[PDB]
């Protein structure tokens, strides 16, 4: 019943942007902080950003601030991840988890590619 | 033709509620109440008294300076809009000065002008006098009901400079807890400790939405209006006994408390809420000096060339102390753990009062 699933991943030129999404299902979403999170190979996993249920209160991770806007809509049950000026550092599988503690729910992940 | 000072109203609640985020993380886990636009009063009055780098560390902290068209205009305004309809509420500010210093030709007129009081002149080296005549002030000001300040032992002989604000509250609902559905109840400290607290209950439509923050901790919040529409309590409490209020505090903000009451939809609430009494005494130095205003607590670096040329003259001492009552005068919220308050006056957006109840 539970499911995160993410979505607009891909390759893309360093400089360039992308959209990402995820959509939600099976729980009270609007009573849920959202997230974004990142892991490569080799590197560990690590936030990129994290919103409140309302008001827009964000944290950015320190490498993606100024560059990487996170947004959300209730009533559409989504969370949307705004990339720009990405880099080559930027490579990895970017993971979405709803979050009210002590409850956590994770995606299935969507790769991104700059290079 | 004139609408509410509420970028003022704003721009002083922020600032204020910053100082609460210092003075609330400074605290091992304890009561603090406060009062955001007092502080923002009492400082703002002060940016008209400072110059150089003094000022630009002020001003660069509050977001604002006085020194613009108006921005006094609306504090003032904004300070009448508040009193108007109020002893539920009582406020004072005051900045006492060593009576021997030369004052700047032009200050005091203009410091009138403005604000509608006065820099209150007193001989420091009589000790025993000059904190009588604060602790006066302050108790006369609030109606007798803040009558100390414990802080002026730190006043001796060489105290040129002393700011003071002082505020207490104790509101009226708009619709009161019956007096018979009082009962005591075991509230959960954080420390893991129940104390049995007295606790008003009350079945109602109440202005709720739940809110959770970035990293994940859920709260209630709930709307209790005052007597007069113009005033409301809101109270953010931790879902379940296990969540930290301090997630919530290190996050606040005036324009946060606002989107509250812009989703906030009325409904059908038992309300379990303990009465309490709430007194503190804040020394405003460390939290104001981790915003950045170090220089006008030292004798040499702080400029005040706008109340005077001679030196050294620097702010010995800044106290705020505020005291806050709250009593009865399908879904349950039940308030037995810690939780945060904050009084807000509607019309401008304005933080009146903000703290966290760890012990009733």
């Amino acid at each position: 019943q539970v499911q995160l699933v993410e979505s607009g991943g891909g390759l893309v030129q360093p400089g360039g942007r992308l959209r990402l999404s995820c959509a939600a299902s099976g729980f009270t979403f609007r009573t849920y902080a959202m997230q974004w999170y990142r892991q490569s190979p080799g590197t560990e996993r690590e936030l990129v950003a994290a919103i409140s249920n309302i008001g827009g209160v964000t944290d950015y991770g320190d490498s993606v601030k100024g560059r990487f806007t996170i947004s959300r809509d209730n009533a559409k049950t989504t969370v949307y991840l705004e990339m720009n000026s990405l880099k080559p550092e930027d490579t990895a599988t970017y993971y979405c988890s709803a979050v009210r503690l002590p409850q956590r729910y994770w995606g299935r992940g969507t790769q991104v590619t700059v290079s | 033709v004139h609408h509410p000072p509420s970028y003022v109203a704003h721009l002083a609640s922020d600032f204020g509620v910053r100082v609460f985020q210092q003075v609330a993380q400074a605290s091992k886990d304890r009561n603090v109440v406060f009062s955001p636009y007092g502080v923002a009063s009492v400082l703002a009055m002060l940016q008209l008294t400072t110059g150089g780098e003094t000022q630009q560390q002020i001003q660069a902290a509050m977001g604002f300076k006085i020194d613009d068209k108006g921005m006094a205009p609306a504090l003032r305004h904004l300070y009448k809009e508040l009193m108007g309809p109020w002893d539920e509420i009582s406020t004072t500010d005051a900045i006492f000065v060593q009576r021997d210093l030369k004052l700047v030709q032009g200050f005091m007129p203009h410091f009138f002008r403005l604000f509608r009081s006065t820099v209150k002149q007193v001989d420091f080296s009589e000790v025993e006098r000059a904190r009588f005549i604060i602790n006066d002030w302050v108790k006369t000001h609030t109606k007798g009901m803040i009558s100390h300040l414990l802080g002026t032992g730190a006043v001796d002989q060489l105290t040129r400079l002393v700011l003071v604000n002082a505020l207490y509250f104790n509101g009226q609902w708009k619709t009161p807890f019956p007096d018979s559905s009082t009962h005591r109840r075991l509230f959960h400290k954080s420390d893991g400790s129940t104390v049995s607290v007295p606790m008003m209950a009350q079945t109602n439509k109440f202005n709720y939405t739940e809110f959770t923050t970035p990293d994940g901790h859920y709260y209630d919040i709930l709307e209790l209006p005052y007597h007069g529409d113009t005033l409301s309590m809101f109270i953010a409490a931790p879902y379940e006994k296990e969540v930290p209020l301090s997630a919530l505090t290190n996050i606040l903000s005036a324009q946060l408390i606002s989107h509250w009451k812009g989703n906030m939809t009325r409904l059908p609430r038992l309300l379990v809420l303990p009465k309490f009494s709430l007194e503190t005494e804040v020394d405003l130095r460390k939290p104001l000096e981790n915003l950045g205003m170090t220089d006008m607590f030292r004798p040499f670096q702080a400029d005040f060339t706008s109340l005077s040329d001679q030196e050294p003259l620097h702010v010995a001492l800044a106290l705020q102390k505020v005291k806050i009552e709250v009593n009865e005068s399908p879904e349950e919220i039940i308030i037995d753990r810690p939780f945060l308050f904050v009084v807000r006056h509607n019309p401008t957006g304005t933080v009146l009062f903000m703290g966290q109840v760890m012990e009733p």
